[PDB]
C-alpha cells in the first residue's frame, strides 16, 4: 500500500488505465449546439463509469470511506476527463481527440455557445504537454494526483502520504530518464503548475455545462446531474 | 444516498 | 537570470506590500471587504513591478497576468496573515473575522471555509515567509496558458530558490521534492478559490447593492 | 486605455 516501490507504483497505475471509448458521432449530418453537446455528454457519462473503476484501483483510494471517495470523485471528475482528453490530443496539433471517431478542431467548437474558449484552453494545455514531451508514466501519476489532491483541502493525512509517494515516483521516472537533479525539480514544478491550469479549465467547464443544462440544450444522465449538483 | 455512493460499491 | 537564490529572496522580501487597515449587514461587510481589496490592489500593482522579470514584459502581458492573478494574490496574502489565528481570517488587524460572520453575506461562508482550510494547511506545513513570497511570485507569473520562454525561465529560477530554501533548512533531497510538490499543489486550490471568489464578487456587482470602485470593476470585467 | 494600463507606468 504505502510500501510500493516507485516501479510497482507505475505498474499499478499503467495497469489501471481506462479504455479509450468511441462516440456515437453520426457523420451523415452537420453539428448543432444540441447534437454536439449531446455527443460530448453521452461520452462523458460513459467515461465516468470507467473512471469510477479506475479510481478504485488508485493506491490508497479504496482505503477511504465511501463518503470521501464520493467527494474526491465529485471534485475531480471533470479535471480527470480533461487531462485524459489533452493527453490523447497531444500528437494531434490544433485538434481535440474526444474519441477516435470524434476529432474536433476549434472552428467546430463554435457551434456551441461559449465552448470555443474552453476549446482554446484545452488546445493550449495539449500543446504544452507536447512541448514538454510528457511521458505516459508521468501522465498517469498526474491523473492520480488530481484525484487525490483536488478535493482534499475541501473536507486526510493518509491522502497526503500517498501524494508524497506519487511525488517520489515522479522524481524516480525523471531520474531514470536521465534528467539532472536540478532538471528533476524544475520539471516536477512545471508539471504541477499545469494542474493549476487544469483546475481552472474544470471550473470553466463546469459553469458551461451548468448553463447548457439551465437552457435545456441537452438531457443529462442522472450521474452527470448529481456530479453537477455537487458543485 | 447519492447515486455515486451506490455505484462505488459494485464490482 | 543572474542573481543568487538569496538575492532573489531579499528582493521579494523587500518588495512585500504593507498590511492595511479597515474602517454587520450583507452590505456593510461587502463594503469593508471591497474597500480593503481596492486599496490593496494599488499596492499589488507596485509590488508586481518589483517581481524580478515582470517589468521586462510588455505592458500588455503585465496587464494580463495581473488580471488573471489579482484575487489569487489577495487570497494567499490573507491566508498567510491568518496563519497564527486558528478559525479566523485577518483581513486587517482591526478586522479579524471568525467563520460565522461569513454567514453575513450569501454565498460567502463556503469561500471562507476554503480560506481557513488553506490557512490551517500552511500552519501545519509551517510555511516560512521566504517560501511565502516565492509562492506569491509563482502565482503572478503562472496563472496567466492563457495569453514567454523568458517567463518560464524566471519560473525555473523561483523553483530553484524554493529548493534552495528547503536545502538550507536541512531537508533531505526526498523531503525537498516532497515539500515542493505539497506547496505547488496548494496553488491549484488557491486557483479554485479565486474562481469561486470571482463568481461571488460578480453576483454582488450585478445586484448593484455594494459599490465597487473602477480598478475593481475593470478586474471583474476581465473575467467576462 | 485601461486604468491598469496606466497605473503600471506612472513614472
Ligand atoms: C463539460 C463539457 C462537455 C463534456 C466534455 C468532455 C466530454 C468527454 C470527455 O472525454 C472530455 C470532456 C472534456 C470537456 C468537457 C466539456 C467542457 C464544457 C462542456 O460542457
Ligand atoms: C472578493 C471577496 C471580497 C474581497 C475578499 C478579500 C478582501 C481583502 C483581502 O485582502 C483578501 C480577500 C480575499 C477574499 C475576497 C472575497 C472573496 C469573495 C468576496 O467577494
Ligand atoms: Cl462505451
Amino acid at each position: 500500500a504505502l510500501s510500493l516501490t516507485a516501479d510497482q507504483m507505475v505498474s499499478a497505475l499503467l495497469d489501471a488505465e481506462p479504455p479509450i471509448l468511441y462516440s456515437e458521432y453520426d457523420p451523415t449530418r452537420p453539428f448543432s449546439e444540441a447534437s454536439m453537446m449531446g455527443l460530448l455528454t453521452n461520452l462523458a457519462d460513459r467515461e465516468l463509469v470507467h473512471m469510477i473503476n479506475w479510481a478504485k484501483r488508485v493506491p490508497g483510494f479504496v482505503d477511504l470511506t465511501l463518503h470521501d471517495q464520493v467527494h474526491l470523485l465529485e471534485c475531480a471528475w471533470l479535471e480527470i476527463l480533461m487531462i485524459g482528453l489533452v493527453w490523447r490530443s497531444m500528437e494531434h496539433p490544433g485538434k481535440l481527440l474526444f474519441a477516435p471517431n470524434l476529432l474536433l478542431d476549434r472552428n467546430q467548437g463554435k457551434c456551441v455557445e461559449g465552448m470555443v474558449e474552453i476549446f482554446d484552453m484545452l488546445l493550449a494545455t495539449s500543446s504544452r504537454f507536447r512541448m514538454m514531451n510528457l511521458q505516459g508514466e508521468e501522465f498517469v501519476c498526474l491523473k492520480s494526483i488530481i484525484l487525490l489532491n483536488s478535493g482534499v483541502y475541501t473536507f486526510k493525512d493518509h491522502i497526503h502520504r500517498v501524494l508524497d509517494k506519487i511525488t517520489d515516483t515522479l522524481i524516480h521516472l525523471m531520474a531514470k530518464a536521465g534528467l539532472t537533479l536540478q532538471q528533476q525539480h524544475q520539471r516536477l514544478a512545471q508539471l504541477l503548475l499545469i494542474l493549476s491550469h487544469i483546475r481552472h479549465m474544470s471550473n470553466k467547464g463546469m459553469e458551461h455545462l451548468y448553463s447548457m443544462k439551465c437552457k435545456n440544450v441537452v438531457p443529462l444522465s442522472d450521474l452527470l446531474l448529481e456530479m453537477l449538483d455537487a458543485h | 444516498h447519492k447515486i455515486l455512493h451506490r455505484l462505488l460499491q459494485d464490482s
